């Protein structure tokens, strides 16, 4: 979590300093770490999306049944 | 509405007339759009009861 | 985790007979408990029918057993909803039994009463905080004495309200002792979980975490029993507790329904979370979208058609429609004669689009019922079975005659498609839900086809005069001689040309009269006549057929 | 008339001349976008409003501030066309200047501590193109104008339904832009209530005693006061004789004379008039009356000390005997008799329990927030900052002028908080219009609603981010220093991005454009949406919003809304009203001055229109002078009527002003009904393009305007002499006069050729200006993809018969023909999108390989090195297009695969087969393939065939631009040379490149010689610049998803030619379906030339109550046979006079036309190429509602050599016999929506399913099972079948055991059943008992 504000606080002087989304090159090499960690931490650091969320602009059809179940089997490879 | 369409669909018609019976037209339209869910509501309740 | 909300160790392995650390493979080893994880190797589906528990450090009252009408704890109680609101939510503190002449039972207090009394006497003044003191109520209280003197106080007294309050009273005491149910389980002090597999937790295909709101409510629940646990062994002070133990029966209560009693808790982005009351009690809950109705294999839907191409109990099917749902009767079939090697082999060869794959499927559509919808399905007609005969294009033919049986005119709607798999099924499809056997009506003894089709009216017009132009002025011996005038082209079926009609009724006792006479008509009504079969009388076509001359 | 009205004219039917001008249809996008982002220093609009009502900013300790200087618009990064292609947020930075001012705490005003300024980065704004699309993520999403009701006070009643006893109630509400409203209601116990943000119910009077007003001030105010004085034996008072209006007399009313009125009659107006010329001053009324009225002051005893009685009091003989003893002889009594005034007041101030100010503040504080021990600051600190707030409580400029409307005030301009004064005067209206004198008024009024557009939505969404970073800047300022820190690290740019992106990406207005033809873009930016935030809801709609107001003429049409649940609700907007600078609809009118219509136009409201006349279209114009009829019929006040001359104020434009384009494009509206109309326009609206686009026959004569207004075609802004034609880039020679000095007068267009959208169709640009042919300002110079030559063309002119068949015409279908498929007529594109994504796992990291197991040659042979598919391959559904695989680790198998892997010894290498498939059923040709990456990997020698490609295909235009301008300078250096000497031989021989080394004489022309050679190397370094920002700007545009490592776009076009199963219809509304195809032989067909290709149904045509397609069928065969007759004459050569002359009287036969063909002055080429474009028949065009009449339709077919009857009979193409009565056909012009029968099929055995109920999806794109609702249910439990419904439902929906059981037997010939337990029941067991309910399998 301090890794995480740490980049964010580096990414708000970024991105006033220079108008554009901070590249992760540019983060890795202020950060002094390499880009796979900096890569791990954006890729980690997303808020899970809730499962009542409608997919379309209206609220008929929600994120209830949007999912395939590709844990089981299927008849085929069964038979 | 006290006056009524003298002319007819063969003859063509104005711009008033046409005005005054679509909100009539888009009136029933309406009621019957959403009398096709009571209906549906009064079917749910009488299969409920027998 | 070893100790999570779905961990292995609890609800079973997650993979299909597999260990948490990945070490117990070779399935064979079955009920074998792991020194490091802990696993029982099992199926994936045990996680489906079990559940876990939450250990509570203190009692909480379920909040549908009040806050539903008739708020049956205050109809066995004998106290108004506002009183126990007010006790439960810590405002106010209630006397569960007094042994001295001041109080007695449900007697309330507010915080300065309370203390002006705690100061007089001592070690006999009974008195707790909400779910606790409701929770000891409900375990001295007898319910047999309450019961005689309710069916005593009836004798004396008739006063509409209050009787009808007893006897509601009685009625719910007597079904509380014969159900053979106890008031401690009134309160709540271990919660089951939901299973796993009810509120899962896979990885959406945008490379991100699709998470459940029961979870979320379940990780609340568990964050403010952890509190509420630490608090207590810490001696924490009373407004503190007090606080803690309302969040704890607040918290409870989202988790069984969320948000109705006051503001709802707030939820991801903008929605409040859905509790198991949504679930239960919405309009998209579980009892009408997937007991009622829901998906089912073997189906489709297809656009409608315009063109009879068929009989009447018959209808046109694009080769599709059976290339995607007959195909296990084809791979049946195939290995039955055995032009196919393997089942896997056949699924290509059917992917491939052979000859003989079709040649196949021609056997296989060959008498096989299939079932036609039309949504909404309103009265009975709405369902009906068929059997579908190859054809180009790949939207659905449907009888002329059930437009009015469907309800849905020839405007571009949309037909399902079912197909029944078993013996039973087709063959009570192919009996009672034929469209020859079903042609009337359920609402009258109406035949159900009123039909449209200026066709039809073309036919009233055949059925009709004219004037004596050309063609009129001869006699004709039977219909089939007017049917060749007319398509000979030499005169109209408007001609006033007496015709030799050689008409057939019934007998006393089924048998048939022949009777021959001349007959004053024109060339059309002689060839409805002649469609007419050798059953019907020749006083009903005499007139001119419309609506409902052909209805009747 | 431009050339593009040479090349061809369309007949115009018009009776009266069109005398305004068409405005821009696309108008209220554009304005409302400029209004929002134009600088205006003194315009209270957009950030400058913004800016203004947030800084300056005060925080709590008052020492430093952050006051707003001015911004600064960004320049777009990228280019549109790029945009859409990668997929990145078309946008421009935004820097807003702010400076910091710190004051000193010793000083007083000591202001030179600190005074800083810096430009502060805030975010990104999306910019709007030419047509008026928003590019967010990639996709072209648009807000479309949102209806709501303008800020201020509405007076409603309510009409029963909700009552005790039948008594009619009033309310009036406050609807403010930001805050709480206020709603003063009437209880049925004849009390004035109130209610704050619908909460509780208080009195009256609490408002008004918490603003400092005592009881007497309230009665002063509402009420009146009259003086009534004693002498010791009397009781007299000054009556005014006006005020006895509808008062039983109970006793003699003797006034200085005999007895004017008798006992027990009332008061009448002579009696009236009567006792005023009398000039009474004193009447001596009985102790009985005045026994029982209600005192208005406090009267203090001046013995005593203190109060005898208070206000509020009902009088009694020992209080008036007590006020005649203390001395108090001129009592103020109010007035509250009869209906004329209401003791409403009184009763309310007997509810009301509190007393003075601080008691109403205590009831406030606990109304507003209960359980709060209410204190004296915090109430009122809460009262002053719900209200009395500017930065919290502000409607609008518009909205203070409403106020002061409704309470007719005489200034429109006011504060933006209200005053101590404003909510009396509401109250005062309130009871007045109570007590019968003012009138209800009602929401359907468009004087009541306004509209709020892009900007307006963009202003109230930098509002809220505004307020939430002046909170942040708030929270940081209270804490941190005011010298090392910076106003740069204090505001933080991510809280304004996130809700303008959350705006803009996933609002209820932010919608998907429809793209299928420029005309549903057009219905779609101009249309008028009521659903969404701020406004009512889908469900809260009831019946008596969703009907059309008569004030709803020229403003909204009302033939132009989505049927279903959103009927009346989203409606278009009418093509000549306008959105002032109020936000209400107008239309342009113009003034009858004494039945004299002048050229003055004025734009007139609703409420400006619901008070004076308005005259329709239909009257006749006498060479430009006065009325013909006396009695002229007219609107006004909601209704018609024939008034005079004099009593004619406003006339309209024209009769089109009420419907919209997308509802009017219909050749024959007024012979319509108003719901087949409506379904007409939505056909229209949603038709599809064709192959080959085709002008239609019958149309209207506004279709340039939208042609040119759409923005998809070749927009001539200067106009000039074309150089260079191609399929992709066109360029145009701009002429001398509009050449500007500076710059070049040569404009380059690049053809959007096959574009992306949400409804993927054939987008393309197709040329249309040869090789020769000047244009000026305001033309097209290419096509669309449903456009033709100077018109829309959505769908195709085909052959249609009215005549009944063996059963393919059954209920309202089409039947076709088979040269309709052999022509490519009705054939669209489809693009569907396929993307093919690598992701690495926690295991394995993700690659891309073209050898995949399991795969022969033949899926192999079209893939290249890496897997992918060749550019111009043509692919089936089934075929592998991006070859990607994944590492797969130690999977255990069963003993049979083990056994089997021995037995045949191959390797298996654990490697998953995840590669992209075509779909089943799809059989087309990828156009283009797209490889994006992120700048870690690699192009891996894959991309950079494309990058190459790209480049190969760029550097044209700018190429092209480069050697024209060096072109230019060679040929200036060669004229100064020919000017300074004689240089004629020694130049072309020479490079050209070596001129600036020849050294003439020291003189200017050495000067002159060198300042060339300056410019060349000035433009050699902006072209060198120029690439380099290309070459930036292609590398930058790397941007990936993160975790993915690349992406691969198909883009697989398919042709999906006409097959039987669509969707087809017109412009009146005869939506039907392909029946069958039938060969031409089959068909029916005339006698010499014109088999019938289209047979319709006439069942359901007679019964619709609309003629329509008759009469445009009529019509179309005229215009055929004029082109059929044309065409004979082409086909000679006999005389180009006699095709001009033709040509002359046919365009010259109607009687009463409006625009006059001028045909002498062409020459002879205009006429042939003229009579080429009318080969395939002459364009008739119509106004709306103004349409010809029979008469003119038969003299049209008399010209053409045709029957005036217009209906001709046919031979049959299968026996061949005559029919008895004829036939109508004609030519027609027939449109169909996507309704794509590959697209709306969809059926499946197995698949996949879900995971809480492992029941299959719902979708095409899903592909799952199909829904099984409880209709079918209730169906099947009324028929005597079981077995059916257990069938499908428990072993087909989510029983896994019952239905593989029913599959292995099925697959070996079994046909068992054998069913289990659903598990949906299980999961329903277990959800029970979740809320603590013991059910345990209770058995026998």
């Amino acid at each position: 979590i301090e890794t995480i504000n740490k980049l964010n606080r580096i990414s708000r002087q970024m991105l006033q300093e220079m108008g554009r989304e901070p590249t992760p090159e540019e983060l890795a090499e202020r950060m002094l770490m390499p880009e796979d960690k900096i890569r791990k931490v954006l890729k980690i650091a997303k808020e899970p999306i809730s499962m009542e969320t409608p997919i379309g602009d209206d609220e008929d059809s929600h994120l209830g049944d949007f999912i395939e179940d590709t844990t089981l089997e299927l008849p085929l490879d069964s038979a | 509405i006290e006056t009524p369409i003298t002319a007819n669909f063969r003859e063509g018609l104005n711009v008033l007339q046409y005005f005054i019976s679509t909100h009539g037209a888009r009136k029933g339209l309406a009621d019957t759009a959403l009398k096709t869910a009571n209906s549906g509501y009064l079917t749910r309740r009488l299969v409920d009861v027998a | 985790e070893r100790d999570g909300l779905f961990c292995a160790r609890i609800f079973g392995p997650v993979k299909d007979y597999e260990c948490l650390c990945g070490k117990y493979k070779r399935l064979k080893h079955r009920g074998v408990i792991c020194e490091k994880c802990g696993v029982e190797v099992t199926q994936t589906k045990v996680r489906r029918e079990r559940m876990g528990h939450i250990e509570l450090a203190s009692p909480t009252a379920h909040i549908w057993f009040l806050k539903s009408l008739p708020s049956r704890i205050g109809l066995l109680l004998d106290m108004p909803l506002r009183d126990i609101e007010r006790v439960l939510y810590f405002e106010s503190y209630v006397v569960i039994e007094g042994g001295m002449t001041n109080l007695e039972r449900q007697q309330i207090l507010t915080e300065e009463q309370y203390l002006d009394a705690l100061e007089e006497f001592g070690d006999e003044f009974d008195a707790k905080m909400g779910a606790e003191a409701i929770q000891a109520l409900l375990k001295s209280m007898d319910l047999e004495q309450e019961c005689e003197q309710l069916r005593e106080e009836l004798n004396e007294t008739n006063s509409e309200t209050k009787r009808k309050k007893l006897t509601k009273r009685i009625k719910l005491l007597e079904a509380f002792v014969q159900s053979g149910n106890k008031p401690e389980w009134m309160i709540l002090t271990v919660l089951p979980v939901l299973p796993p597999d009810l509120r899962p937790l896979v990885p959406l295909d945008g490379g991100r975490f699709a998470t459940s709101d029961l979870n979320d409510l379940y990780r609340r629940v568990i964050n403010r029993n952890n509190r509420l646990k630490r608090l207590l062994d810490l001696a924490a002070p009373d407004i503190i507790v007090r606080n803690e133990k309302r969040m704890l029966q607040e918290a409870v209560d989202a988790l069984l329904d969320n948000g109705r009693r006051g503001r709802a808790i707030t939820g991801s982005n903008k929605r409040p979370l859905k509790s198991l009351a949504d679930m239960i009690k919405g309009k998209q809950g579980r009892f009408r979208q997937n007991l009622l109705g829901k998906r089912v294999d073997y189906s489709g839907r297809s656009v409608i058609t315009v063109g009879p191409y068929l009989r009447l109990h018959q209808c046109g099917l694009p080769k599709k429609m059976a290339l995607e749902l007959f195909k296990p009767f084809i791979y049946g079939k195939l290995e039955l004669r055995g032009l196919a090697t393997t089942i896997k082999a056949a699924k290509k060869m059917v992917e491939r689009e052979e000859a003989v794959v079709w040649d196949i499927l021609d056997e296989v559509i060959r008498e096989h019922p299939v079932l036609l919808n039309r949504a909404p399905t309103l009265h009975r007609l709405g369902i009906q079975a068929f059997e579908p005969v190859l054809i180009e294009g790949k939207a659905i033919q449907l009888h002329p005659l059930v437009c009015a049986a469907y309800n849905a005119d020839f405007d571009g709607d949309q037909m399902a498609v079912h197909v029944p798999l078993t013996l039973e099924a087709q063959l009570e499809a192919r009996a009672l839900m034929m469209s020859t056997n079903n042609i009337l009506s359920p609402a009258n003894g109406e035949p159900i086809i009123v039909p449209s089709q200026d066709v039809v009216l073309g036919l009233y017009y055949m059925t009709r005069d004219c004037v004596n132009a050309k063609g009129e002025g001869m006699v004709l011996t039977g219909p089939k001689e007017a049917e060749r005038l007319y398509r000979s082209g030499l005169a109209s079926l408007h001609a006033r040309v007496k015709v030799r009609i050689t008409e057939y009724e019934k007998d006393a006792n089924g048998e048939l009269v022949a009777k021959t006479s001349l007959k004053d008509t024109t060339v059309g009504r002689a060839i409805l006549w002649m469609i007419v079969p050798k059953g019907l009388p020749y006083s009903i076509v005499n007139q001119a057929l419309g609506k409902k001359a052909i209805s009747k | 008339y431009s050339y593009t009205e040479k090349k061809r004219i369309r007949k115009d039917f018009g009776k009266r001349p069109q005398v305004l001008d068409v405005p821009y249809l696309l108008s209220i996008q554009l304005d409302s976008f400029q209004k929002f982002i134009e600088q205006d220093p003194e315009g209270q609009y957009g950030l400058e409003a913004a800016f203004r009502s947030v800084f300056p900013i005060q925080s709590y300790s008052g020492n430093s501030e952050l006051q707003y200087v001015s911004y600064r618009l960004g320049e777009p990064v990228f280019d549109v066309q790029e945009c859409q292609i990668r997929g990145v947020t078309y946008s421009a930075p935004l820097r807003v200047k702010l400076r910091l001012v710190i004051y000193e705490r010793e000083a007083p005003e000591g202001t030179v501590k600190d005074i800083k300024e810096q430009e502060v980065y805030m975010g990104e704004i999306p910019l709007m193109t030419d047509n008026g699309t928003f590019v967010i993520n990639g996709t072209e999403r648009v807000i479309v104008s949102q209806l709501h009701r303008s800020p201020g006070v509405f007076f409603d009643s309510d009409k029963g339904k909700t009552h005790s006893s039948g008594k009619v109630l009033y309310n009036a509400r406050i609807i403010p832009y930001r805050g709480s409203w206020l709603d003063f209601e009437f209880d049925p116990k004849d009390n004035l209530f109130v209610r704050i943000d619908r909460r509780r119910k208080l009195p009256a009077t609490i408002i008004l005693r918490a603003l400092n007003y005592t009881t007497e001030q309230i009665l002063d105010l509402f009420f009146e006061k009259v003086i009534f004085e004693i002498r010791d034996n009397k009781l007299q008072m000054e009556l005014v004789p006006e005020r006895l209006r509808g008062e039983t007399a109970s006793f003699d009313i003797e006034a200085n004379g005999k007895v004017y009125v008798e006992k027990g009659r009332r008061i009448t107006a002579r009696h009236i008039r009567q006792l005023e010329k009398d000039d009474v001053k004193l009447i001596e009324v009985p102790v009985e009356y005045i026994a029982g009225k209600v005192v208005a002051k406090d009267y203090i005893d001046e013995s005593t000390g203190e109060l005898i009685c208070a206000a509020n009091m009902e009088l009694s003989l020992d209080l008036l005997a007590k006020l005649s003893q203390s001395g108090h002889k001129r009592i103020e009594t109010l007035f509250t008799n009869d209906l004329d005034h209401g003791p409403y007041i009184s009763e309310t101030l007997r509810v009301d329990p509190t007393n003075d100010r601080l008691s109403a503040l205590v009831e406030i504080y606990r109304m507003m927030r209960p359980g709060e021990p209410p204190t004296r600051e915090a109430a009122e600190s809460l009262f002053e900052n719900l209200f009395f707030s500017e930065d919290r409580y502000d409607l609008s400029a518009v909205g203070r002028m409403k106020f002061n409307r409704s309470l007719l005030r005489e200034e429109i301009e006011g504060s933006g908080i209200l005053s101590k004064d404003d909510i009396i005067d509401v109250m005062k209206k309130l009871i007045d219009i109570r007590n019968g004198k003012g009138e209800v008024d009602d929401i359907d009024h468009l004087g009541n609603r306004r509209i709020r557009s892009v900007g307006e939505m963009a202003e109230n969404q930098f509002r809220v981010g505004l307020v939430r970073v002046e909170r942040a800047v708030k929270e940081r300022l209270s804490l941190g220093d005011l010298d090392t820190l910076m106003p740069q690290d204090m505001i933080n740019a991510k809280p304004i991005s996130a809700a303008v992106k959350e705006f803009f990406g996933s609002s209820q207005l932010s919608q998907f454009m429809d793209q299928n033809n420029p005309l549903s873009e057009i219905t779609h930016k101009r249309r008028i949406s009521a659903l969404g935030p701020g406004g009512l809801t889908r469900e809260r709609a009831g019946f008596e919003v969703r009907d059309v107001h008569p004030t709803h003429y020229g403003r909204v049409c009302p033939i132009e809304t989505p049927e279903g649940p959103n009927i009346g609700l989203i409606n278009s907007l009418s093509v000549y009203a306008q959105t002032n600078e109020y936000g209400f609809l107008e239309t342009p009118y113009r003034k009858v001055t004494d039945g004299v219509v002048t050229d003055e136009i004025h734009y007139l409201s609703a409420i400006e229109e619901g008070n004076y006349v308005i005259a329709q279209a239909n009257s006749n114009l006498d060479e430009e002078g006065h009325f013909v009829e006396d009695l002229v019929t007219c609107r006004s006040k909601g209704e018609s009527s024939l008034f005079s001359r004099d009593q004619v104020d406003y006339m309209d434009v024209s009769t089109q002003q009420v419907v919209s384009v997308g509802a009017s494009l219909i050749p024959f509206l007024e012979h319509d009904d108003a719901n087949r109309a409506l379904m007409g326009a939505n056909m229209q609206r949603q038709a599809v393009p064709t192959l080959r686009a085709d002008k239609p026959l019958v149309g209207t004569g506004m279709e340039r305007a939208v042609a040119v207004d759409s923005g998809v075609t070749a927009v001539a802004k200067r106009g000039g002499v074309v150089q260079y034609v191609d399929a992709s880039r066109i360029v145009i020679k701009v002429n001398e006069d509009e050449m500007y000095p500076g710059e070049a007068g040569i404009d380059i267009y690049n053809l959007t050729k096959y574009t992306r959208s949400n409804q993927n169709t054939c987008i393309n640009q197709m040329p249309c200006v040869s090789l020769g042919e000047p244009v000026e300002r305001g033309d097209v110079l290419a096509d669309g993809p449903s456009t033709d030559l100077g018109e829309l063309a959505l769908g195709q002119n085909m052959r249609v018969a009215f005549m009944p068949w063996n059963g393919y015409n059954f209920e309202d279908s089409i039947l076709v023909s088979e040269r309709v498929v052999q022509e490519d007529r009705f054939t669209t594109i489809h693009i569907q999108e396929l993307a093919c994504v690598s992701r690495d796992t926690k295991l394995g990291p993700e690659e891309i390989t073209a050898d995949i197991p399991n795969v022969g040659e033949a899926a192999l042979s079209k893939l290249d090195e890496s897997g992918i598919v060749y550019i111009g391959a043509e692919v089936t559904g089934g075929d592998i297009l991006v070859g990607k695989v994944t590492p797969k680790g130690e999977t255990q198998l069963t003993p049979e695969e083990k056994l089997l892997r021995a037995i045949f010894g191959e390797k298996a290498s654990d490697v998953k087969d995840s590669s992209l498939r075509v779909p089943n059923g799809v059989s087309g040709t990828v156009i283009d393939v797209q490889v994006f990456t992120r700048d870690g990997v690699e192009k891996d020698k894959r991309a950079l065939e494309i990058e190459e490609m790209q480049l190969k295909q760029a550097k044209k235009d700018l190429s092209e631009e480069l050697q024209i301008l060096e072109a230019g300078l060679f040929s200036r250096i060669r004229a100064v040379l020919v000017a300074g000497g004689v240089e004629a031989e020694k130049l072309d021989k020479l490079p050209r490149d070596r001129w600036l080394e020849l050294g003439l004489t020291d003189e200017e022309k050495q000067n002159q010689l060198e300042q060339l050679a300056e410019q060349y190397d000035e433009l050699k370094h902006e072209f060198e610049k120029k690439l380099e920002a290309k070459r930036r700007k292609i590398t930058q545009g790397d941007d990936l998803a993160p975790g993915v490592l690349k992406i691969v776009k198909v883009y697989l076009a398919v042709k999906r030619r006409i097959q039987p199963g669509d969707k087809m219809a017109g412009r009146h509304g005869n939506k039907g379906v392909i029946s069958k195809i039938n060969p031409i032989e089959d068909m029916p067909y005339d006698e010499n030339g014109t088999p019938v290709d289209i047979v319709l149904n006439p069942l359901g045509v007679p019964s619709r109550m609309n003629i329509g397609q008759i009469l445009e069928t009529h019509l179309g065969m005229a215009a055929k046979g004029i082109g059929d007759k044309i065409n004979a004459m082409l086909k000679q050569q006999q005389e180009v006079a006699k095709l001009r002359e033709f040509i002359q009287r046919a365009y010259d036969l109607g009687a009463d036309v409006r625009q006059k063909v001028d045909l002498s002055t062409f020459s002879d080429e205009e006429v042939m190429r003229l009579a080429e474009n009318l080969r395939k028949g002459m364009p008739i065009a119509t106004p709306v509602f103004d349409g010809a009449k029979e008469a003119e339709i038969k003299e049209l077919l008399k010209l053409g050599d045709l029957p005036t009857s217009g209906q001709i009979r046919l031979y049959d193409g299968r026996t061949g016999e005559q029919f008895e009565r004829p036939v109508t056909v004609g030519y027609m012009y027939m449109l169909k929506l996507n309704h794509l029968v590959d697209d709306k099929m969809h059926a499946r055995s197995t698949g996949s399913y879900s995971l809480v109920t492992q029941q299959p999806l719902g979708g095409k794109a899903q592909f799952g099972g199909q829904r099984f609702g409880e209709m079918e249910v209730w169906a099947l439990e009324a028929y005597g079948a079981a077995y059916t419904l257990q069938e499908m439902l428990t072993v087909k929906s989510d029983d896994v055991n019952g239905r593989t059981k029913m599959y292995k037997n099925i697959v070996d010939g079994n046909h068992q059943m054998e069913p289990g337990m659903p598990e949906s029941f299980n999961v329903l067991l277990k959800e029970i008992r979740s809320l603590g309910i013991n059910i345990e399998l209770e058995d026998e």
